[PDB]
Parts: C-alpha cells; sequence; structure tokens
C-alpha cells in the first residue's frame, strides 16, 4: 500500500551511502547504484524515465520514486528483480560472497557469521548457496 | 535475518 517506517528507514540509509556531504541528494548518475542496493533491477530505459518524471535528485523525489516502484511492480517480478541484482555473476545462486556484499551495500556491519546464518536459513538443499526459488521461498513470508 | 531483505518487495 504505502512504505512502512522501517522500509523509510532502509531506503534513507542506502542513499545515504551516496550522500557525501549530507545534504540530501544524490547525482542522477547515482541513482542506479542506489536502487540496485535496494534490489531495483531498473533498465537504462526504466532509469532515464525516472530522472525525467523530476544533476541531482533530492531524497524526497527518490522516496516518492521507490513507493510507486514499490506498489506498482508485480510481486513475483519484484523477487526476479531483486535475485538478478544479488546474484552478481548470474551464475544462478547467490553465494555467501556475493550476500555478504549485498548486505554491506544496504549500509548493514554484520559478521561474515551472520552472513553465513541468513545462508543457512534459506538454504534447503544443502549446498550453502541460494537458488531463485530458496528465495522465493524466503521473500514470499 | 532476512527481514532487511524482505522489506524490498511487497508481498
Ligand atoms: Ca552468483
Ligand atoms: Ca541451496
Amino acid at each position: 500500500d504505502q512504505l512502512t517506517e522501517e522500509q523509510i528507514a532502509e531506503f534513507k540509509e542506502a542513499f545515504s551511502l551516496f550522500d557525501k556531504d549530507g545534504d540530501g541528494t544524490i547525482t542522477t548518475k547515482e541513482l542506479g547504484t542506489v536502487m540496485r542496493s535496494l534490489g531495483q533491477n531498473p533498465t537504462e530505459a526504466e532509469l532515464q524515465d525516472m530522472i525525467n518524471e523530476v544533476g541531482t535528485i533530492d531524497f524526497p523525489e527518490f522516496l516518492t520514486m521507490m513507493a510507486r516502484k514499490m506498489k506498482d511492480t508485480d510481486s513475483e517480478e519484484e523477487i526476479r528483480e531483486a535475485f538478478r541484482v544479488f546474484d552478481k555473476d548470474g551464475n544462478g545462486y547467490i553465494s555467501a560472497a556475493e550476500l555478504r556484499h549485498v548486505m554491506t551495500n544496504l549500509g548493514e556491519k554484520l559478521t561474515d557469521e551472520e552472513v553465513d546464518e541468513m545462508i543457512r536459513e534459506a538454504d534447503i538443499d544443502g549446498d550453502g548457496q541460494v537458488n531463485y526459488e530458496e528465495f522465493v521461498q524466503m521473500m514470499t513470508a | 535475518a532476512w527481514a532487511s531483505l524482505k522489506r524490498l518487495v511487497t508481498r
């Protein structure tokens, strides 16, 4: 429906990682990076459309973009797109290394053991990595 | 452990 307080906090934390002087803006060239850190997988066309619909993007504009993407993208597609971003090398599995980088790029400071525990919770077939359906199982709850 | 990733999508 709309973004929760905890989603807003998480989006602000990711945005702020590219707002180096704290002035509430990122550059238009940084928008894609911030979106990908949040599990969005925008095409070049999608990014340029969002940029044109508003050389900087301020946080209220960004948050409005994110609220619309969250509400209007099909839920199954949202999961597919997030898996595609997080699976950095596209081999069909999120490795522990890839997942550590995802959590770091959100702005979190998880230990390596905490990320291993994320993997173990999701890993149903025991291969130590997270495939697409294992991700769906986590992300549908 | 997965709450921050789950928040990235809707159900
Ligand atoms: Ca991979
Ligand atoms: Ca697995």
